[PDB]
Parts: C-alpha cells; structure tokens; sequence
C-alpha cells in the first residue's frame, strides 16, 4: 500500500446486517485483504439529497479527517457509487448502551463512573477543538470490546430538536429548561445532559419520566429530582450540581473529571493503539 | 446463510485479537480526503 489505498464495496466481505439507521443499514464487514473488520454504513445517496445534508456529511469528513478520540466512533474512510456513498465505521463489539442498560436493568457505580469521565474528556476535547459533536444519550452511545462509551460521530444527522418530538420520542429529559422555553442554548446543554446519563444509568430510567407529559414538563422546569435512598451519595451529589436550572452554575467538565464519586469508582483505561 | 467468520468463537477471536493487536490505520485506510460534492452528488 503506497499512496493509493482508494477502497471499493469489492475490497470488503459482508458478514451480516448489525441494524437500521435513517439513511441507510449498518453491515459487519471486513477487508478481504487485511481480514481487518469494520462496520460498513451503507447510505443512500438520494436520501442525504432529500435532507439537504450534503455539507453537514462534508463536515463530517474533515473533522473525523483531522480529530481522533477513543470515546468517539472513528471513520476510517468513505467510498462512493453511482447510487450509494459508504462510510467505513469502528466496529462497537458491545453494540448500543441503551440496549444494554436494558438488559442490565442498572449499571454498577464502576461502570457507569468509567462512562461520565470518558464522556467528560471526549466533550472536553470536542469543545478545545471546537467541533458538534452528536448529543450525549443512551441511544446515541456504543460500546467498546471492554465497555468503552463511544459517542456514535460528530452529529451530522442529528435534525434540529423539537419540543413536540422529544415528548412523544420520551427524550424530554435530555432538555434543560433554555431549550424547553424559548431561550438560548450553548455547550452547557452538555453538562445537563451528562447529568440526566449518570441518573438514567444508575436508576434505570430517567430522572423526569412520569406517565404524565406535563408533569414531566413541571418536574424539569422545577428540576425536581428525586432519588431512590438506595442511590450512592456520591453520584446524588454529582447529578445535583450537574442538573441545575442556571446553566452558568452547571458542574464544569473539568470538575466532572476531578469529581470525587468519579474518582473513586472510574476504571478507565484507554484501547491498544499501534505505532 | 451467515458465513462462519462473523458468528460465534471465530468473530470473538478475531475481535479480541483486531483489540489487542491492532493494526496500522492510517496504512490500511490512507488520509481521508475532502469530500467533493460535485463528483458525489447531483445539481
């Protein structure tokens, strides 16, 4: 492999559908060549166009071109047809954290403290370089070969937040009160967010959730949390600084990381790199 | 009709090798060029 190295779906053996997105399926894949296995997202070309997405899908490429982290979901390269436009991904062996909260009913303080400082350091890092990145929720996570949260790309296909959606979606949770009212959002959406996580993590279900859509409306705007006795202080503490109405006095990231509960039950430890 | 490789022991050996033992990306998958949208779509 000289300088060339300017791949065809030809290149690749299929291994079996790993899911549906919007645009297009996911297939396990891997190069006939190397026997390296990814995960080839296949989009459809005239859906991309439909959605007016041809700069956001641009973009895409020349941050994932130009920034790398082991917490958010790597591409490798793109390919394109006639009809299709191919996106070589990092296989997440451990798949969807939503599905496996699910099957977990809860995750253990270990697991769920490693998840918040890896997320913590993916959205430092996002802010420095200053980039979008895809909003932070079980759906949007995957999973690494040992359990590492993998934020799905730098949000290109994320569509502008309804109010009307998130309600019917159930993802109400994951909007403070500035986005749930008429005012103005910044990067301290994240914090709240991260917030919501640790709580829908530990619990099982998010903070706000009720059977009613404007209690849960009430709740957020009240942010009235409440937590099972059960519940470890030191996360109760985390999520009560986290989740604030006033966004400027939001647990920074840099606190997050340096958060005692974080410290004394964060097991992270970065993937094998090569070089 | 899945092929033997992406199923059951021999996908979670190649797995935990391709975590291990990682290759070279940057020789398997070259610098990721600007995407040219002329060339890709229509209009």
């Amino acid at each position: 492999s000289p300088a060339m190295r300017r791949l065809t779906v030809d290149d690749f053996e299929i291994g079996r559908p790993l899911g549906k997105g919007k645009f297009g399926n996911v297939y396990l894949a891997r190069l006939k060549e190397s026997h390296f296995i990814v995960a080839l997202k296949v989009l459809f070309k005239s859906q991309i166009e439909k959605e007016g997405l041809e700069h956001q899908l641009r973009r895409e490429i020349e941050i994932q071109a130009h920034l790398q982290h082991p917490n958010i979901l790597r591409l490798y390269n793109y390919f394109h047809d006639a009809r299709r436009v191919y996106l070589i991904l990092e296989y997440a062996p451990r798949g969807e954290l939503y599905k496996e909260l699910q099957k977990s009913e809860k995750l253990d303080e270990q697991r769920t403290a490693t998840i918040i400082e890896e997320l913590a350091d993916a959205l430092t890092y996002c802010h420095d370089k200053k980039v979008i990145h895809r909003d932070i929720k079980p759906e949007n996570l995957l999973l690494g070969f040992r359990g590492e949260v993998k934020i799905a790309d730098f949000g290109w296909s994320v569509h502008t937040p309804s109010l009307a959606a998130a309600t019917m979606c159930g993802t109400l949770d994951y909007l403070p009160p500035e986005m749930i009212e008429g005012r103005t959002y910044d990067e301290k959406v994240d914090l709240w967010c991260i917030g919501v996580l640790c709580y829908e993590l530990l619990v099982g279900y998010p903070p706000f959730e009720s059977a009613s859509h404007s209690e849960t409306y009430r709740r957020i705007l009240k942010v009235d949390v409440r937590f099972p006795l059960s519940m470890p202080l030191g996360a109760r503490d985390l999520i009560s600084r986290l989740l604030r109405y006033q966004p400027l006095e939001r647990l920074p990231l840099a606190q997050i990381l340096k958060h005692p509960w974080v410290q004394a039950h964060s097991r992270r430890v970065l993937p094998p790199c090569a070089q | 009709p899945i092929p033997t490789w992406a199923r059951g022991t021999p996908l979670s050996q190649a797995i935990i090798h391709q975590y291990y033992h990682p290759p070279n990306l940057l020789e398997l998958f070259g610098t990721i060029l600007p995407l040219d949208l002329e060339d890709i779509f229509k209009k």
